[PDB]
């Protein structure tokens, strides 16, 4: 319904709750909230099984409106993010550019995760390595782009006509949203043990890298049983994907 | 009648509708055979984005017309 499972594990030495997920549940909360239970910035007594989306929220607030500024600006974020909570479990819309591992539209929704110091990315990166690609997306955002894809369709002028093709072809070959290229770069751009948050095909995940390996936070509700599996591999593009316990080894 | 509809994967996938439909119904037979939530849906045709109220003969939409599909992102 509402309500959301608490699984305890062990993470670094210390009982720790996550929130496992439902079918299309709240994911960006759910990545948000895990991270802060994960840092222990937000504490559960020992026997919560359940917990609510207004609990989260409750919680959630107690880290917002708990954060002190490095005057003016300061205040203006804490309201834009507060404004968004809502659509922190219902959906929340990202508008990503294709040239950077952390390159979105930067909007309202995306300010949480900046007060919380929590990074944001994504791995939809075009491939350095077509230069004819690279030109047509250029600096686009996603949502230029679908709009660029469309007036060049309606030209009869080469260039554009070109421009938009390859642009099409460059969103129907990389649909699942994580490219080679972007797998490479979130490698090489994360930092070791930190938590952030990944999007990808309209899911928001709890992502960490160990090791110069790239995981992300099991929420799935199948395994709340299972204290072994807790990290899944972020494989690209698609094929078999290793489990982890809460210590980075197969589980 | 049938439609097209193409999804970015390449994939072009058909449907059966009629002019009275609305497009409300068409996202949530796409989802029924696709899995995609009708929300992540916006319909393209002729170079305009299809609204929920309307149907597709407010946009003459005829047989075997291919409408485009555009994933919005909402994580
Ligand atoms: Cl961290």
């Amino acid at each position: 319904p509402d309500f959301y499972c608490v699984k305890w594990i062990p993470w670094k030495g210390e009982q720790t709750p996550i929130i496992t997920q439902s079918t299309n549940g709240p994911c960006p909360l759910l990545a948000i909230m895990n991270i802060l239970f994960l840092q222990w910035k937000v504490k559960l007594p020992p026997q919560k099984e359940v917990i609510t989306s207004d609990e989260l929220m409750a919680h959630l607030g107690n880290c917002l409106l708990s954060i002190k500024p490095q005057q003016l600006n300061f205040q203006q974020n804490v309201d834009d993010a507060m404004t968004v909570l809502p659509k922190l479990a219902t959906g929340l819309d990202v508008n990503v550019r294709f040239t950077g591992v952390s390159d979105f539209e930067y909007t309202p929704e995306c300010s949480v995760f900046d007060l919380l110091g929590i990074p944001l990315y994504h791995g939809w990166l075009v491939d350095p390595q077509s230069p004819e690609a690279v030109r047509a997306v250029g600096k686009l955002s996603y949502n230029q782009l679908v709009e660029r894809i469309i007036t060049c369709k309606h030209s009869s002028d080469t260039n554009l006509v070109t421009e938009g093709l390859i642009a099409e072809q460059f969103l129907e070959t990389t649909a699942a949203q994580l490219t080679y290229h972007g797998l490479c770069e979130l490698t090489a751009a994360a930092k070791e043990g930190e938590l952030s948050v990944f999007f990808r095909n309209n899911h928001f995940s709890t992502m960490t890298k160990h090791k110069s390996h790239l995981y992300l936070l099991v929420t799935d509700q199948g395994f709340l049983q299972e204290e072994q599996v807790v990290w899944e591999s972020l494989h690209n593009v698609d094929g078999d994907s290793c489990f982890c316990d809460s210590d980075f080894h197969l589980s | 009648m049938q439609i097209f509809v193409k999804t970015l994967t390449g994939k072009t996938i058909t449907l059966e509708v009629e002019p009275s439909d609305t497009i409300e119904n068409v996202k949530a037979k796409i989802q029924d055979k696709e899995g995609i939530p009708p929300d992540q849906q916006r319909l393209i045709f002729a170079g305009k984005q299809l609204e929920d109220g309307r149907t597709l003969s407010d946009y003459n939409i005829q047989k075997e017309s291919t409408l485009h599909l555009v994933l919005r992102l909402r994580g």
